[PDB]
């Protein structure tokens, strides 16, 4: 029907203050949450994800036909982040937390 | 500061 390699939902805000984000992302009282957002161009996206008692927004580039995602260039967006569920991202965090608390699971 | 962090894991 309407699968994709895209598309979906839950993982990327399109609108929002680059900073609201971080209050956003502080409101939300546990360690581990990760989430991905567009920025205010069509040219670069950014993963917001907090861990602990700090935020951690990352920022991904797009070039011309690909995507540097940081220290290699992927496919696109989602197939970054399918290896990257398994691979770490920063020197700590991953997508490890989705929706977390003790009411989640 | 902490707005961005370059998405590296682990400096190896």
């Amino acid at each position: 029907g309407s699968p994709g390699i895209h598309e979906s939902k839950e993982w990327y805000h399109a609108s929002l203050t680059r900073a609201q984000a971080e209050h956003m992302l502080m409101r939300v009282p546990r360690d581990g949450a990760f989430l991905v957002r567009k920025r205010n161009e069509p040219n670069s996206y950014a993963i917001s994800f907090r861990a602990e008692g700090k935020i951690k927004h990352c920022r991904v580039q797009q070039e011309g036909q690909t995507v540097m995602l940081g220290n290699s260039e992927f496919d696109s967006l989602v197939d970054l982040i399918s290896y990257y569920e398994k691979h770490p991202l920063y020197r700590k965090m991953k997508l490890r937390y989705p929706i977390n608390e003790e009411n989640s699971s | 500061d902490n707005d961005y962090i370059i998405p590296l894991p682990d400096p190896k």
